[PDB]
């Protein structure tokens, strides 16, 4: 998550 | 509790941020990170409040919930009755540039040539170009299209970084910040100017600001715009004066982003900061100018007249526009 989606 | 923490990317932006902090009486303070993606993370964690981003990075930040706050606005002719801060944004022209002497090189013969990009994931330097090439090629092997390139942010051992040069000492080769000699709009154009690459993917404005005496920089002093040509999508070549009829796409202006829960407060402070250090600002030549950094585009693009309010309180998808958003999505399907 840090490319969250 | 009312101060804003700006995030600087790299040593040079940090130094300029420190100066702005000093003159602002610490109303603005600084956090620094090695890359733009790391600055986004600091913002998400709440350790930094904001930073100005290119459209491609706005897409990344957007999916993580950050929002557009104010946009860069450069000097324009068509909507001149309105003040800059309230004036709609025009967007900039993404172009492909080559040297006149490299005759015969056109959009249709870029295969196996050398390329210069601002940085991986950016609008004019990567997303637009590579998206067009992937489509036209029916292949996700964009890393095998050019023979060698300098594309900050890619694997340092790959051909996408083969042409990057690092800093004064050869360190930080291909890092996506200003320590890399060929990073950003200015760096990618320099990469072409010194003939390290055959084509540079930048924006219309970069060509003008670095030719015919506009830069004084050692490598740019003797550059004339007639020695350059733009590559048009219809296989043709044109003078840099015809950008409106020979560009790859029009790009959304760079904009300041922040966590939605901090947007209103960041907006307020920034508006006061530019009344002081902006173009016609109270302190500009005298003490400090937010929008200058000797052609290095540190924190903000040097051709910025002011930061403008958005109007329509746009989401990140609305700000970037559906044309551009679908373009990125499609290209990402590859990576
Ligand atoms: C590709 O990208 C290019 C760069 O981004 C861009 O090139 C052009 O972009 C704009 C828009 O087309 C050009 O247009 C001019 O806009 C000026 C404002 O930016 C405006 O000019 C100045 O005129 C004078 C002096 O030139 C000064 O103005 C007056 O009024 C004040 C009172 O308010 C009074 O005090 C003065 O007596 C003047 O009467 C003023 O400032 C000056 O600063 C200049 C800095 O060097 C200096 O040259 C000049 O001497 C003045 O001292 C005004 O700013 C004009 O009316 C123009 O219409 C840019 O000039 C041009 N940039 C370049 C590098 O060529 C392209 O448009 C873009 N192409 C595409 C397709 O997108
Ligand atoms: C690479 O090739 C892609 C596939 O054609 C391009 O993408 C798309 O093409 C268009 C342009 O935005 C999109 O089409 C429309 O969206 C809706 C419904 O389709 C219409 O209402 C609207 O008028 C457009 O006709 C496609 O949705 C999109 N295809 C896919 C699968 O998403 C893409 O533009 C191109 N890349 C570059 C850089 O040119
Ligand atoms: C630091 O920011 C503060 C807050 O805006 C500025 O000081 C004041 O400015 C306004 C104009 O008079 C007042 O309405 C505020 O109430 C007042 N706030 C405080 C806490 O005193 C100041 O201009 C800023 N300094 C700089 C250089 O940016
Ligand atoms: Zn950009
Ligand atoms: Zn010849
Ligand atoms: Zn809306």
């Amino acid at each position: 998550l840090e490319a969250c989606a | 509790y009312t101060r804003v923490v700006w995030c600087a990317v790299g040593p040079e932006e940090q130094k300029k941020c420190q100066q702005w902090s000093q003159q602002s009486g610490q109303n603005v303070t600084c956090a620094t990170a090695s890359t733009t993606d790391d600055c986004i993370v600091l913002v998400l964690k709440g350790e930094a409040d904001a930073l100005n981003l290119d459209g491609g990075y706005i897409y990344t930040a957007g999916k993580c919930g950050l929002v557009p706050v104010l946009a860069e606005n450069r000097k324009s002719s068509k909507h001149s009755s309105l003040d800059c801060v309230l004036r709609p944004t025009e967007g900039y022209l993404a172009v492909a540039v080559v040297k006149k002497a490299n005759e015969g090189l056109t959009w249709n013969s870029l295969k196996d040539k050398k390329s210069c990009h601002t940085a991986v994931d950016r609008t004019a330097g990567w997303n637009i170009p590579m998206g067009l090439i992937v489509n036209q090629t029916g292949s996700c092997a964009f890393d095998e299209f050019f023979s060698q390139s300098c594309a900050p942010g890619a694997d340092p051992k790959s051909r996408l970084c083969a042409l990057c040069a690092g800093d004064d000492q050869g360190l930080d080769k291909c890092v996506p910040n200003s320590k890399e000699k060929y990073y950003g709009y200015t760096g990618a154009f320099r990469c072409l100017a010194e003939d390290v690459g055959d084509v540079a993917f930048v924006k219309n404005d970069t060509v003008w600001e670095n030719t015919n005496g506009e830069s004084t920089a050692d490598w740019a002093k003797n550059l004339k715009r007639e020695d350059f040509r733009l590559l048009c999508l219809d296989g043709t070549r044109k003078p840099v004066t015809e950008a409106q009829s020979c560009h790859l796409a029009v790009a959304p202006n760079h904009a300041v982003v922040s966590r939605s829960d901090r947007a209103a407060h960041v907006e307020q402070v920034l508006l006061h900061q530019q009344a002081l250090f902006g173009k016609n600002g109270k302190n500009c030549p005298d003490k400090f100018c937010l929008f200058k950094s000797e052609t290095k585009n540190l924190l903000f693009n040097d051709n910025t007249e002011c930061l403008a309010k958005l109007g329509g309180r746009p989401t990140y998808e609305e700000y970037l526009g559906t044309e551009y958003v679908t373009a990125i999505a499609n290209l990402k399907k590859c990576s």
